[PDB]
């Protein structure tokens, strides 16, 4: 497992450590939306933070599930529900969460275990998949995984109304890649002197 | 061990870590229908993991000043995914049910609240307020939809009856001092082996606050209920045009 | 069947899996000795009752006792020895002048809901399945008997109700029907189970007919028709207007009594049959009132 | 003995008195997919007798200057029933199905109609008629719907092949001399295991009159062509949101 | 699994049943002798063809024929034998001065349609599936042989693409590169099977993207992801201009070849690469013609 | 927090059918990821400079 960016939003070198977590605070209880991204780990996005995303952009093909954590680190004084739900591809981005609970979702629940693992699993015509990108090539998307609030933040006197998560990827053990090729970012500006 | 809590039916899961065991209720799990019960000829379908999976209705605020909310089965599944197209394409319908309601708060907040599911719950109305009147309540009291329904007189449950002995069915509490969450199953429960999906409700779900909601100013105020249901063992027979009303 | 998921599959588990069972009973459970305990770990007095289910701690855990043998028997509070009682159950009049009755014949629709004190038991439970005895007991107005023939005909649904005392439908060639004096000791028969569905249900959360439920197809809401077992109609036997007013009273008592899935008892006055409404001014509370808690 | 059929399938039946025998495509019939063939690690849902079973799509009439129709599969179901909202519930796809055309006329009527099943059938276009042009047909061309369309230059099939070599494809004849139905059953066909309903077509079905239809002035001059299919073998999985487009 | 309807299902067999199978045939059939018949109820001669099968009729049924000993062979005739032929498949040009490629490189997307003597021959089946042998020739515009070096990559889909002479992606770290002269033989090499699917497929029908499908989206359909193999590129290996222009043909056979689902050959002329698309004002006959049809 | 790797699986989470998996894990080893060449160093030598 390693850190994955989902709040890859800030880029001045001050505000380079904020892309590692993203916050959560009391709401109005209606279910608002927390954050989404994409599940492809080869595509550019939130996956080039991961080991994972590094290691398949040598190999051209891919096929297996991929699993993704979420710690909480907030106070132990703090409560909430969260809904994390994943649409397999063909399906919109989901309007409310009415719509985002009829796909494979999961229910977390904080207390004295921090972390949730959710799941992505293998759902896709071919045996393996090409590397994904606008155009012709958005025929090997793998969805999309959408966070909402369940219940609410609660939390009582004397305590921050503000936490963050943090996001762990990695994959399963039928993860597989074939077909070796070159990353597409070469490291150099000119001559190395 | 009673407390962590794991539920997987289909392709969604429910993980709570402050329980109170599962009700099983009055003792039986669903189940098919058998052949000396069974009285249609033709035979019915069985969708599986498409129709008996989790959904969640939606989200309810809980005051200081509330009363309580009612729900009526299935006609809350009529209109969401596979279960209600199914459900609204064939003539004859039978399952079992998995409620869980979740309710969190902080360490500071009290309360309570009773959750019980009564089969048959038929509403009554106030008859003008002099029992002269020999009024109906109107459809939208009747079936509410997913939305729910508020009580107006919780004392006799709207229909006439104490609410004091609702604990002869299967209930739980949410009591926020011990836990935050309530579960339980119940079978298929009538007179029949089969039903319309449409014009019989089998049971409602109730959620009334016995012990009123209190904190101290400077917590969070906002406080909400959220239902998540799951169908068990679902069949459908008699296939059709698709009827909404 | 080849895939490895059909073979595995518990779809078509036709039977119920009963987590308990009934045991024989016949007196009420023996008390034993039980002595002083002082240990830790053991709290039978410390409960949970947020998880739904009664307590279960003894007299033996809390208290010191003595052992009792206790043959007190339990045969007093079975269906049958609860249910087994006539009751009124409805009442037709036959006046020689007024509005209702004037012609000589009267038709009843077969109801239980039309008197209290029945209603409130048979209203403990959701679905009941019994077999029926009624008795007809008939007199005047002032309890006095005098001579005359009467005619009781059962009228199953679907069957031409009559329509005066000289209807062509009281030839009886069919429905049963039952001939008797207002001299004879009262007339009682057997009626057997004939609901199509396997009990008879006194709640029905439901409408009977499809399509749109608008305002004035409102009185269609909790109506089943399952329920309806016919008309129960009766006159005088003649061509020529009766001499003496008359009174029908009807009794009916249980047997072969079987119910499911209790419910709270009714709480306030009843208003209608088949309604379950309540006077919405006027809510009493269950039982009676004091001035304190802290005082008797 | 073979003049004479009868086709069941879930609850409903079609009975012929004029026959002339069952072609089963290549040689095989629909059957599910094997565990090791099988991809996905979601286990697909089964709906059986709700979804396999015979539909009429439409009515099209033959007249002594048609040139011929041509339908996508399972583009036509997309939107009927059971099976269409199956469809349009899941991602991924996959059955066979059952074809049967009836046409019936006269014994002073004459005629004759070519029924083939092309598996991949594109559509190109004119090129603006002089080759320049590099267009492409339109989606309604690509994807007719339920209500078929009408071919322009039958003699290159709409696509620069000839028609003479449609026989190598699944075939029947509907001589008016000799019968009046042409059945066809075809299996899964395709190069993965499941596939997408609404991007991808497998098949299309081909109605070409290649002897002109002919009579006497007097007789009824309505001669109707009706189209009636049945899935086999269906089975969906990765359940999410319905889609429509 | 207790109803009687899970037990008897034949839901989830995924063994198929094939009505046919495949026999030895290494030489043509043998004709047997055969006399005179004179007979009623046996008809070999007529046929339905309104069934969809060919005539099963044989030399035996309808002439009197002698014994015949057939040994011609049948192997020339396999997918192998039909295939395992190299021939033109592209073409790439380097000139010194023009518009095309005057800067020395040049990148060419992997692709068989861009010619129609192969192209007719592969589309004749919908499924295919092979390994291949490419075959590289170089030589200037008037085939004179220079002292030159080139550099051949091939570049898998995904993979940055270079952009000049010079470009960082030339060091070819990951993939297979390949140095040879122009003094030197053909350089060829072996391909394997890379398509994700089981088989290529020439003809797609559908869209490759989800959502709404208009008119200026019309150029996806019938655009396979799956066949798109990526892109051979090829430089001068040098800083400097070259000194003589260069030409680049590519020839490539097929080596275990697999086919499935034969269609229709192609009748009119080709006009676009991945494209059915054929003149609509000249549409010519399969073949020739003649004046009379009772005469030759 | 314990620094180890979540240990949940598929069957665990969803409701799964049987697959079997036949997918090569040969092209990931060591030999097969560094045994191609590439440019390491380059070397001038010119007339006049
Ligand atoms: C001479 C024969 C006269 C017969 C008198 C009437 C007998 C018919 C009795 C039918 C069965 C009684 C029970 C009826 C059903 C339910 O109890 C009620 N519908 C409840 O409202
Ligand atoms: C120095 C090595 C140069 C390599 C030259 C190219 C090799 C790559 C060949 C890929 C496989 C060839 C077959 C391609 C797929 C289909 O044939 C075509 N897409 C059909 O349009």
């Amino acid at each position: 497992e390693t850190i994955l960016e989902v709040n890859n939003v800030p880029t001045n070198a001050t505000s380079l450590m904020e892309r590692l977590r993203f916050p959560v605070s009391a709401q109005a209880g209606k279910g608002e939306l927390c954050a989404v991204f994409r599940a492809d780990p080869g595509r550019n996005g939130p996956w080039q933070s991961t080991l994972l995303g590094q290691l398949c952009g040598y190999y051209t093909q891919w096929s297996g599930s991929l699993e993704v954590t979420f710690m909480f680190t907030g106070s132990f004084m703090a409560t909430g529900k969260m809904l994390i739900a994943y649409t397999p591809p063909g399906g919109p981005l989901p309007k409310d969460r009415a719509t985002a609970m009829l796909g494979t979702h999961v229910i977390w629940d904080f207390g004295l275990q921090s972390s949730v693992t959710l799941v992505i699993p293998w759902i896709s015509n071919t045996h393996y998949r090409a590397h994904a990108r606008d155009g012709v090539f958005d025929y090997y998307t793998t969805g999309l995984v959408s966070i909402w609030y369940q219940t609410n933040y609660v939390v009582p006197i004397g305590a921050p109304n503000t936490a963050y998560i943090i996001a762990l990827a990695a994959a399963q053990k039928n993860f597989t890649m074939k077909l070796c090729k070159d990353a597409s970012d070469i490291l150099q500006t000119g001559t190395i002197q | 061990s009673d407390r962590v809590a794991q539920l997987t039916i289909g392709n969604s899961t429910i993980t709570t870590q402050e329980a109170a065991n599962i009700i099983v209720g009055y003792g039986e799990w669903p189940s098919y229908c058998s052949d000396s019960d069974a009285t249609a000829v033709d035979k019915p379908t069985r969708p599986d993991v498409s129709v008996n999976r989790f959904y969640t209705l939606d989200t309810k605020l809980w005051e200081k000043s509330s009363k309580g909310w009612y729900w009526k089965f299935p006609d809350v599944l009529t209109e969401t995914g596979v279960f209600g197209q199914n459900a609204q394409f064939h003539y004859l319908y039978r399952s079992g049910f998995c409620i869980h309601v979740q309710c969190n708060a902080s360490k500071f907040h009290q309360g309570a609240l009773l959750v019980a599911v009564l089969p048959e719950y038929v509403i009554g109305t106030v008859a003008g307020g002099t029992g002269t009147e020999d009024s109906h309540p109107p459809y939208k009291q009747t079936q509410p939809g997913a939305d729910g329904f508020e009580l107006q007189h919780p004392y006799v449950l709207d229909a006439g009856i104490p609410i004091s002995q609702l604990t002869v069915c299967p209930h739980q509490w949410i009591n926020l001092r011990t836990n935050n969450c309530a579960t339980i199953i119940v079978p298929y429960i009538n007179a029949l082996p089969f039903d319309s999906a449409l014009n019989h409700c089998n049971f409602g779900l109730l959620v009334v606050p016995i012990s009123p909601l209190d904190y101290d100013q400077g917590a969070t105020p906002v406080i909400p209920i959220t239902i998540t249901l799951a169908p068990m063992c679902s069949e459908f027979a008699g296939l059709r045009q698709a009827v909404t009303q | 069947d080849r895939v490895a998921d059909v073979i595995e599959s518990s779809i078509g588990d036709s039977v119920s899996r009963a987590l308990t069972h009934a045991l024989p009973a016949p007196t009420g459970q023996d008390t034993q000795v039980s002595s002083h305990r002082l240990d830790t770990g053991k709290v039978p007095a410390l409960q949970a009752a947020e998880i739904g289910a009664s307590s279960n701690a003894s007299d033996e855990s809390m208290i010191e006792t003595r052992c009792v043998l206790n043959s007190h028997s339990t045969a007093e509070t079975t269906l049958d020895s609860f249910f087994s009682r006539a009751g009124l159950v409805g009442e037709i009049d036959l006046p020689l002048k007024g509005t209702t009755n004037p012609n000589g014949y009267a038709n009843w629709d077969i109801d239980i809901t039309g008197y209290a004190q029945m209603r409130r038991k048979v209203e403990l439970f959701t679905y009941m399945r019994f077999d029926a005895e009624f008795t007809f007991v008939a007199c005047t107005p002032t309890g006095e008997v005098v001579p005359q023939l009467l005619q009781y005909m059962f009228v199953p649904p679907g069957a031409p109700k009559p329509d005066s005392r000289e209807s062509l439908a009281w030839q009886t060639a069919t429905n049963p029907s039952v001939f008797v004096k207002l001299s004879d000791p009262p007339a009682q028969v057997s009626v057997p189970f004939m609901s199509p569905a396997s009990a008879y249900q006194w709640f029905y959360d439901g409408y009977p007919t499809f399509g749109e439920h608008k305002q004035e197809k409102d009185l269609e809401y909790g109506a089943c028709p399952n329920n309806m077992m016919g008309t129960f109609s009766v006159r005088t036997v003649g061509t020529s207007k009766s001499k003496y007013p008359l009174v029908v009273r009807i009794y009916m008592r249980m047997k072969h009594v079987r119910a499911w899935i209790p419910r709270p008892m009714r709480n306030q006055n009843y208003l209608f049959k088949a309604n379950p409404n309540y006077a919405g001014n006027s809510i009493k509370p269950t039982g009676t009132s004091r001035t304190a808690i802290t005082t008797l």
